[PDB]
């Protein structure tokens, strides 16, 4: 029998397979002026990892 | 009508984000005159009604 156990943990954190796929973009259209320098933000869906 | 002097849309991330932005031409005038009537003040026939060109 075992007199003596030791355990060990791990935190395996699981990333969704479709993440950086179709990434959420609410700046569809970007019309701006000749000289506009504005900038631009979109965020990956579940925003995991990649 | 909205006024601003900022040359960003309406629906843009800076600006409030929200509804739709249309350019709006001349300023906007109360309903009920329309300007020059009569040199001695007698009044002319106005124009009403809102979206329609006349």
């Amino acid at each position: 029998v075992a007199t003596v156990t030791k355990k060990a943990s791990a935190s395996i954190k699981i990333y969704p397979v479709v993440s950086q796929i179709v990434p959420k973009e609410s700046t569809i259209s970007m019309n701006f002026n000749q000289t506009k320098n504005l900038e631009v933000s979109l965020l990956p869906a579940d925003a995991n990892n990649t | 009508y909205r006024i601003g002097s900022y040359y960003i849309t309406e629906e843009d991330i800076n600006p409030g984000d929200s509804i739709s932005l249309g350019f709006g031409s001349w300023a906007k005038v109360t309903g009920v005159i329309m300007g020059t009537g009569v040199v001695n003040p007698d009044g002319s026939v106005p124009n009403a009604q809102r979206v329609e060109f006349q």
